[PDB]
């Protein structure tokens, strides 16, 4: 998604639903890849630790000037008209320099936003209606005029432009956790095993301390760990190796 | 979607019996040699099920309270039974979930489905080469804002049709807790004749689906053939039953299998 060639439109912008999978943020944040990366209210290390439902990513190209419209309970052109940011908004967002490759000459039309809305749309809001802008009285007749906008516009991406009008890809992960069962994580490492020794081992939810050896117990493919008479286990099966 | 089947008749729920039918491994625990006591959502021993049935002037497929959690279990030949239908209000309304086995993967989604009044699949042109394909999907008409998908790896099912003694016997469980839908199955060849037949059996566990979603109500899908209101049924009987929270004795061997149960 980082990666992808080209993005949907800003007002368009392009909600990637991440369900059902592990997420490793480490990577991405060792990778350098990235222009610069900035997280609201909770560290990548903290990402590959939590368990969250829906991830959506919210993938868009916009202009230098406008990258610092983005934060938590701001306002701006991408903020209002566009997409805005919640005020408890947890995630993080990260940018960098597409200008050698999302730009053309003379111009990339290919990306839109909207100038001009009614009113500010609500954080997480996409709006993709094309109702032309009434700024007075005269009814606009569907189409542009007299105190009438028509509110889509194409950026002017071109190699050539300043800092400020260069192309940015600007990915911001929505991380919103729900009643419902959590599907994604972070990348949890294991360590190597080690048995004929008093230890402290933790093994998938469970923990103890004690001395491993191999038995000749036998679990059904399904039993991940045996129990004995008390109901204290006296066996473990390997999360990883069988 | 809004046709009804024109060979379907409406007949009474006749009940019959079930001896141990309902007993599963209750979790992932591993016992052996042990005498194991636990109270869950079960199906009485010695209690009453429904007897339902398809054939070419009679068939069935009622819809049925999923209440807490039920029992199924089918007596098949051709593999009739072609997955369930789980909902709520059983419409686009709301998420609804099928489980279906299309003969190549099973396909397990949580969509708005729009709901048909008698869902089916039929199999057309059977005589010389014996196809035994499907053609028509009567489960729903359109689907969207899908939550939940789900495939399992590609397998061969045989849907040709056999005689005599019914050869396959599929037994489930269906159950939610806690937003967790848990599914126990068991299989093994039996010789019947109607009813149930005596002895005892543990399911196993099958799969897992974090969905977390209310089914109030289910339906059982079958397969339709004809060498849409016109197609015929092979002859087959399925059961259903309802789960209670019951505590049972589960006697565990040396293997770690349960050897019997004893209903408290």
């Amino acid at each position: 998604v980082f990666n992808a060639t080209r993005f949907a439109s800003v007002y368009a912008w392009n909600r990637k639903r991440i369900s059902n999978c592990v997420a490793d943020y480490s990577v991405l944040y060792n990778s350098a890849s990235f222009s610069t990366f900035k997280c609201y209210g909770v560290s990548p290390t903290k990402l590959n630790d939590l368990c969250f439902t829906n991830v959506y990513a919210d993938s868009f190209v916009i202009r230098g000037d406008e990258v610092r419209q983005i934060a938590p309970g701001q306002t701006g052109k991408i903020a209002d008209y566009n997409y805005k940011l919640p005020d408890d908004f947890t995630g993080c967002v990260i940018a960098w320099n597409s200008n050698n490759l999302d730009s053309k000459v003379g111009g990339n039309y290919n990306y839109r936003y909207r100038l001009f809305r009614k009113s500010n749309l609500k954080p997480f809001e996409r709006d993709i209606s094309t109702e032309i802008y009434q700024a007075g009285s005269t009814p606009c007749n569907g189409v542009q005029g007299f105190n009438c906008y028509f509110p889509l516009q194409s950026y002017g991406f071109q190699p050539t432009n300043g800092v400020g009008y260069q192309p940015y890809r600007v990915v911001v992960l929505s991380f919103e956790l729900l009643h419902a069962p959590a599907t994604v994580c972070g990348p949890k490492k294991s360590t190597n095993l080690v048995k004929n020794k008093c230890v402290n081992f933790n093994f998938n939810g469970l923990t103890g301390t004690g001395v491993l050896t191999e038995s000749n117990k036998k679990f059904l493919p399904f039993q991940q760990f045996g129990r004995d008479i008390a109901d204290t286990t006296d066996a473990v099966r390997d999360p990883q190796t069988l | 979607q809004c046709v009804n089947l024109t060979t379907r008749t409406q007949l009474p729920p006749a009940y019959t019996n079930s001896f141990t039918r309902g007993v599963y491994y209750p979790d992932k625990v591993f016992r052996s040699s042990v005498l194991h006591s636990t109270q869950d959502l079960f199906l009485p021993f010695f209690s009453n099920v429904t007897w339902f049935h398809a054939i070419h002037k009679r068939f069935d497929n009622p819809v049925l309270p999923f209440n807490d959690g039920v029992y199924f279990a089918s007596t098949e030949k051709s593999n009739i039974i072609r997955g369930w239908i789980f909902g709520t209000t059983l419409d686009s309304k709301t998420q609804s979930l099928l489980i279906v086995n299309n003969a190549t993967n099973v396909v397990i989604k949580v969509c708005e489905f729009q709901f048909c009044n008698d869902p089916f699949l039929d199999v057309y042109y059977h005589k010389n080469n014996k196809s035994w394909m499907k053609s028509e999907f009567r489960v729903y008409s359109s689907a969207n804002n899908c939550t939940f998908e789900y495939v399992s790896q590609p397998f061969l099912m045989d849907l040709e049709g056999k005689q005599g003694n019914f050869k396959n016997l599929r037994e489930f469980v269906f159950k939610n807790i806690d937003g967790y839908f848990k599914i126990y199955s068991k299989h093994t060849p039996i010789n019947l004749v109607r009813d149930l037949p005596q002895g005892f059996s543990a399911l196993e566990p099958l799969v897992d689906l974090p969905i977390g979603i209310n089914i109030t109500r289910f339906q059982t899908l079958l397969a339709l053939h004809r060498s849409s209101s016109g197609w015929t049924a092979g002859a087959a009987a399925y059961y259903v039953g309802y789960l209670q929270p019951r505590t049972f004795l589960l006697k565990y061997n040396e293997n770690g299998t349960i050897t019997d149960a004893v209903d408290c």
